């Protein structure tokens, strides 16, 4: 089974430094985590405001780091203004899942957020997220088998960024480009990684479709906030990223 | 109307 060709390692090189240089706190997370006190984000009597200014407080620099990603990938530079904002806000909610996902730690049953704030499945779902939050949940406990590292994450990352089907898209075939690029250095890696799993690559695949189906999701769940919460709660970048 | 993400990407 063949392994990266002298291109695709300069090409893993640059995503993989991309994601090193915008992933919150790098090596040290679980040094930084603050766990979310236990009484914030438990069931209403809906939406627990509390829980929700929290997640609301973060979401933003969670997102720029979204957006430094991007802007460190020379191939996404080279995409017209209005491209880069499709690929971005197409994209945002699913690499932050990813990077939340494999932060999951079985022994608290949290993921980190932010480099941060380790939340547990019940206050990321009573603080907005319903279902979706049992979804990130579920791949980060099945991603744990996989022993993705952080090329394999920053990969997964490039192949969601350079998604071609985005509705407005004038490049669609220039980032269809981009994205087999990925897509070929990606399991050239799972090759040469050699991992102790029978077709991981069809399963990776599949777990890029769960991570499409988180970021299709926040639509239904973008309306089940405005249920209570005024567009004024929200912060900016939030809005402009998720409508 | 993506005035903040447009600054954002410089
Ligand atoms: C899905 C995800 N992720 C991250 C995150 O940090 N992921 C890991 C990382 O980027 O290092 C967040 O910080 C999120 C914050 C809020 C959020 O929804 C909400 C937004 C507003 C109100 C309620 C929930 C989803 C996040």
């Amino acid at each position: 089974k063949p392994e990266p060709t002298d291109e695709e390692w300069e090409l893993i090189k640059t995503v993989t430094e991309a994601h090193v240089a915008t992933n919150a706190q790098g090596s040290h997370w679980k040094q930084k985590r603050k766990f979310l006190p236990e009484d914030i984000g438990q069931a209403p009597i809906k939406v627990d405001l509390e829980a929700f200014s929290h997640f609301t407080k973060i979401i933003t620099p969670a997102i720029t780091r979204v957006v430094d990603f991007a802007k460190k990938l020379p191939m996404f530079c080279e995409l017209p203004c209005e491209d880069q904002i499709i690929l971005l806000k197409g994209c945002c909610m699913e690499i932050m899942s990813l990077r939340a996902a494999v932060r999951y730690d079985p022994e608290s049953e949290t993921l980190t957020l932010n480099g941060e704030m380790a939340v547990t499945r019940g206050q990321l779902k009573n603080g907005g997220l319903g279902v979706v939050s049992d979804a990130i949940f579920d791949l980060g406990m099945s991603l744990s088998s996989f022993n993705l590292d952080d090329t394999e994450v920053a990969l997964l990352q490039a192949v969601l960024l350079m998604s071609s089907d985005r509705p407005g898209l004038a490049c669609v075939e220039r980032i269809e480009k981009y994205q087999d690029s990925f897509l070929l250095a990606f399991e050239h890696y799972i090759n040469y990684r050699k991992h102790h799993v029978t077709h991981f690559w069809p399963k990776l695949l599949m777990k890029v479709t769960d991570l499409r189906m988180i970021g299709a999701c926040h639509a239904s769940h973008f309306l089940h906030m405005k249920v209570e919460c005024p567009t004024e709660l929200f912060p900016p970048l939030f809005l402009e990223v998720f409508e | 109307e993506n005035a903040l993400l447009r600054y954002l990407l410089d």
